[PDB]
């Protein structure tokens, strides 16, 4: 060999139950002391309950299983809802189309941004009613316009053909529609923060809207009309609900403590900051 | 059989397709050392952190 | 024999003698990119010890009323020796990073900083202050560049989030009575292989005063901040003509 | 046909029913994944992370939130002095909210397990002194004395080169679960109460400053679980987002 | 068409009829019309005791 | 009867869903089928095979569109001269249109694989030269200059007996897949720039045209797979069809 | 589909029966049962005293 | 000039590493491109006007009448398949009524 | 057993006739080369395909 | 900034009072002659 120099330390485990305690008794030395920490390594403290006081044995048959990431995600939540008004400022045509955001509605939003990385599959349920909870003989076309494919333009948009793209046709009279969607992202996972640009090039204020937005993220259109050539005399308001099941989710965060702002990004009530915790008078009274 | 399209064992289906299939029961897997203990030399519980 | 530590990468070599244990971020060392993760085709370029090493950027001034400051990486050091040109020439890259941020005084002040690893660290404005105008972060402050930029708002991290929760990621505390520097190694962390240096920044690296900085008049008043970066596995792609931005 | 007879439950949308749906895209397949650190499976890991306690949550720090993230201790004129308390209930209001184990477990109904307290002291090197943190039991209200906290769970905390110590709140409840405390009937499931007191004093020499802070970080010990998922009350929605 | 929610102690009732508790993000809620059979669901022992 | 409870989706239509349907003419049988020459079984099959690429995808060829199958080349009289330029961009409006592959690729959302663009030089065999064929990887715009387009990907192309040479389009991205590239934000996806430079020049004797054409065919790669079906852009119902 | 036909009983409601129905909380687990005295199994126990 | 598409790859042209290439070729068989409902006809009947007033249409079977299914069966020359035909019916403002 | 009379393996049916059947897993078999490389003497990769 | 992209060591005083700044034989020729300004400038060996 003429040339010399050219030649995880964390493993799952299945936790079913809460840990249970051990009986301990009195310990009196020097050398060992469990109740001194040094926070400044950045490692929580390892220090228990019988090593700070005398425990008896507990047998802790306590589940660990309702906090799995997937029943903690895996309960519909409200994502969306689009009304078409049949006289008014909005699409009075019988006909919506609307980009796919989830990021509309705080309890969701929330919950899913407590992590910075998530992968999953959904199953989107459709309740469609009148304005004031009423159901009526209508009859609807929901469909799915991914990007690059020709959004509908009118109430008989040639789109509508839905020769490829996934169409689902029910009545406001059905129960609701419900179908599972697969982890579309050309990415690994979905991330709802990319501290980054999509493009190359100056970043002039001008289009400083750009910084954050990842198209990793932006799945396309989701249209909506009422079946016919004639315009429909009901109102209707559509109500869309996710359940994210099959997830996996990376690098926790910390939670949101200002009311949210707007979809696309972390924008705070800069004049009204609230404290994360209520406050008290003097901190040596409750 | 089916398709293996998955988002990522004990599920319910009955379309071709993986992803279709219910969420099913969720496993009790953790990992906390990873979150609660990163350090390079593991300290122990009875010797001080820092010597 | 945990206070006392040396880092030696490439030609450089860092010593400390009153340090706090090291910490692996998410437990994981880095690592070059694996056949079955990667996408791109190219055989990719892994300059080694020219990119590999110690690089010391700006020094910062602790006053008693220091908000805190953050740098974004590998912005950083897309501007800095060997490494950013190899960031500037290819499309793609990837690496890990060993940070170590020093900080010394004197057994008679007193102050606490949290030293943090936050991943895809995307800031906020004030909107205006009201929060009727929906406005953006100027390139200036989304990547600082190598001199870092300043906190406004350090208990929200300027970004609608609570620094009293900034724990649950990798970081390590420098309180003067106990260490004077903090490191922390990091691995790639991406929802793809490899990435532009240029477009994306993959983590922010957050100094914050929890404890404000302290001591009586006549002690030396001047308590710098000096943070040292090392990238690790740095790999390089898709090979062109330089381009800044 | 198969003869079949519809049961009550038919038609109506469950939001937590874990059922079957028909697939949108026929053969499609995701994108294979990758490597990527810091994956989570059980929300109790994160729970057993240290996160900063906002012992001093006053009215008058709002505006300066910063100063709420630790508490002072000086020098003292008197002895066995209080230097601090308050509740150990993790999902009431207070302190523990701006903890992630307090704001994870808002999202939850009960809890069950022992918690921990580690306080990290930030004064300088030359500083000394002993301080005696204890931890009551539901039944007395805040301790009039150390001489009568003294009589709970405790430990007496010692400065040196070891910065911080850990308070143990053994959990010590009637019921095997706690539902979250709040005034009222519901104050059956309070934690109890934790105070520090001085031991000795804040001893310091000429030279260093005669007051110095403590940094509280909180979290959940092993035993620690939570059930019965529920929406937080620390989120809102006032208005519209655009 | 209606909705029924189920509010755990701890968690915010709702004030009006367009609360955000009604998002139901992690609630249990049934959506049902008064025209459908009678709702029905199974509930565990949840008592702390 | 068996005791059912009907789910949300109940009487829905899913143009996509793969279920059974009655069969309107019981005991039929199909006419039997007989071999046929040319069976295909994946698009994948189609993508592989070459197509003219539109190069000389110029406003005023519109009238006379023969001529956007081929571009030009000639004696020059400068050295290092750009002869032309395009993006490799698949599923983007330009020259790939005129690809059955840029065509076939607009059905699916998404793309992943390595491309390949062969030149055939159609010239008199008395005419010989040299070209610089380069792929720019994204971040660049177009190359100002040979000297700048030469260091990324490229071909020295060298006629005589062998009319064409091929440029490989290796598959270099961030992500597994790209959606496809336009204006925007989707110029996230953007694959890069095709650029043709004179290496030496179009040399003729007397007696041969000064100006010759080649044609530009392109087709995808052994990697190549889409996926996400979709409706294409590229065909519309303006009116009825009679 | 599958083949059905709906039978009289469909939709009705009675208090007695016996089936299953969709459970609201998934993956929940009631607090563990302690041995208290004093159990009943059959209203027989009872008119015997 | 032969007729055959370029065989050259990657690895003849420049330096490659390795990549273990997982990606699915399932959803480009035809099979999966054609197994998608679209429109190929629609019915009126109205009970006023110049149409069919009289109650009952007579509609002769071509599936060419609209564009996206056409072109993308035109992609081939001969093709053998079953079919399923589903018919979605309502008034011409999309209500339903008992008829 | 059915009938076989489907205009052409992992389908589902509940009718005797098997067209009635779904669609099933689609098979991802493929013959390129009669459409890529339909000439007589087969051109290699190497050596230039004219000479 | 610049001294930083060449060799060296970041010391940290301490219980250690010294510390050792490597001055490792980096040349083209196997072996230097004495530099001076002028042509023997060519075996100089750098700069601490
Ligand atoms: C036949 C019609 O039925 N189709 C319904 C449907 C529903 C949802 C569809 O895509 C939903 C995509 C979501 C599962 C994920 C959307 N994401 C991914 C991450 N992201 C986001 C938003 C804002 N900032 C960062 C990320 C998103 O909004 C497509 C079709
Ligand atoms: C109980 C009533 O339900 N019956 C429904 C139904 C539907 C379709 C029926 O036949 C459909 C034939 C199509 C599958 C193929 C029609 N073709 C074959 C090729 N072709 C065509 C058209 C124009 N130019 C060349 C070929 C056609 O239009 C028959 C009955
Ligand atoms: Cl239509
Ligand atoms: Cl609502
Ligand atoms: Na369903
Ligand atoms: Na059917
Ligand atoms: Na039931």
């Amino acid at each position: 060999d003429p040339i010399a120099d050219m030649i995880s330390l964390t493993a799952l485990q299945v936790l079913p139950t809460a840990a249970n305690t051990e009986a301990s008794s009195h310990r009196l030395g020097t050398g060992v002391v469990p109740a001194l920490q040094a926070a400044e390594t950045g490692a929580s403290s390892n220090a228990s309950d019988k090593n700070l006081i005398e425990t008896r044995c507990v047998l802790n048959h306590h589940s660990t299983q309702e906090t799995a990431i997937g029943n903690f995600f895996s309960r519909a939540g409200l994502v969306s809802i689009i009304t078409m008004p049949t006289t008014g400022t909005q699409n009075t045509d019988g006909y919506v189309n609307w980009d796919i955001d989830l990021m509309g509605y705080a309890q969701l939003r929330r919950k899913c941004e407590l992590f910075t990385y998530m992968r999953f599959d959904a199953e989107f349920t459709f309740v469609v009613a009148k304005p004031n909870g009423e159901l009526v003989p209508q009859l609807l076309q929901y469909m799915y316009v991914p990007p690059g494919a020709p959004k509908p333009t009118s109430r008989d948009s040639f789109a509508w053909q839905t020769a490829t793209n996934p169409s689902v046709f029910v009545k406001m009279t059905d129960p609701p529609a419900q179908v599972s969607v697969p982890f579309m992202s050309p990415a690994s996972a979905y991330q709802w923060f990319y501290d980054g640009y999509p493009t190359f090039g100056e970043h002039l204020q001008a289009n400083d809207l750009d910084y954050g937005q990842c198209p990793n993220n932006m799945m396309g259109t989701f249209s909506i009309r009422t079946v016919g050539t004639e315009k429909s005399p009901h109102s209707i308001t559509l109500r869309v609900y996710m359940r994210i099941k099959h997830v996996r989710a990376w690098i926790p965060r910390p939670l949101r403590n200002q009311p949210y702002l707007f979809k696309t990004n972390p924008n705070y009530k800069g004049n009204d900051i609230k404290c994360t915790s209520t406050s008290r008078d003097k901190i040596t009274t409750l | 059989h089916e398709n293996s399209n998955s988002a990522s064992y004990t599920t319910i289906n009955y379309y071709k397709d993986a992803y279709a299939a219910s969420a099913g029961r969720q496993d009790m897997s953790q990992d906390p050392k990873k979150f609660t203990d990163p350090v390079m030399d593991v300290i122990h519980e009875m010797a001080p952190p820092l010597k | 024999s945990d206070r006392v530590a040396q880092l030696t990468i490439g030609n450089s070599t860092i010593t400390t003698q009153e340090a706090a244990n090291i910490v692996i971020a998410y437990g994981e060392w880095p690592e070059y990119c694996p056949d079955t993760d990667a996408t791109a085709v190219d055989k990719p370029t892994r300059p080694d010890v020219s990119v590999n090493r110690f690089f010391t950027l700006d020094t910062k001034s602790w006053a008693k009323d220091s908000k805190g400051w953050y740098w974004k990486f590998p912005d950083v050091l897309t501007e800095v020796g060997v490494f950013g040109q190899n960031a500037q020439f290819h499309y793609l890259y990837r690496s890990g990073f060993c940070v170590h941020v020093q900080c010394n005084a004197s057994k008679f002040h007193q102050g606490a900083l949290l030293v943090a690893v936050l991943p895809e660290y995307v800031l906020g404005t004030i909107a205006g202050g009201t929060g009727n105008e929906n406005s953006h972060p100027p390139y200036a402050t989304t990547q600082p560049g190598q001199v870092g930029a300043v906190l406004t708002h350090p208990y929200v991290l300027d970004a609608g989030i609570p620094l009293s929760q900034l724990t649950v990621c990798p970081h390590q505390w420098i309180n003067l009575r106990t260490n004077n520097c903090a490191t922390i190694i990091v691995p790639y962390m991406n929802t793809v292989p490899f990435d532009s240096a240029l477009n994306h920044c993959n983590f922010g690296l957050l100094v914050i005063p929890v404890v404000p900085l302290d001591f009586n008049a006549g002690a030396t008043s001047e308590i710098p901040i000096t943070v040292t970066i090392a990238p690790m596995c740095a790999e390089f792609a898709g090979l062109r003509q330089a381009v800044k931005q | 046909g198969i003869p079949t007879e519809l049961k009550p439950g038919t038609n109506q949308f469950l939001t937590t029913d874990d059922g079957v749906s028909a697939p949108i895209l026929p053969g499609f397949h995701p994108t294979p994944p990758i490597h990527i650190p810091g994956e989570v499976h059980n929300l109790l890991e994160i729970c057993r992370v240290e996160t900063i306690l906002e012992v001093n949550n006053l009215k008058t720090n709002e505006t300066t939130p910063m100063q709420r993230l630790c508490f002072p201790v000086s020098v003292q004129s008197k002895t066995g002095e209080l230097c601090a308390a308050f509740r150990a209930d993790p999902g009431r209001d207070g302190p523990w909210q701006s903890t992630i184990l307090g704001q994870l477990c808002r999202y939850y109904t009960q809890w069950s397990g022992s918690l921990e307290v580690t306080f990290m002291f930030a004064g300088s090197f030359m500083a000394t002194g002993k301080m005696l943190i204890a931890y009551t039991p539901p039944g007395g209200n805040v301790p009039a004395d150390r001489i009568t906290a003294m009589l709970g769970t405790h430990v007496i905390w010692d400065f040196g080169l070891q910065s911080s110590v850990t308070l143990v709140v053994p959990w010590i409840s009637n019921t095997h679960y706690r539902a979250h405390a709040r005034a009222g009937y519901f104050d059956y499931y309070t934690t109890g109460i934790i105070t520090i007191w001085y031991q000795t004093n804040y001893v310091v020499p000429i030279g260093a400053p005669t007051t110095a802070y403590i940094v509280a970080l909180a979290a959940a010990q092993d035993n620690f679980t939570m059930k019965l998922c529920k929406d937080t009350e620390d989120i809102e929605q006032t208005a519209n987002i655009q």
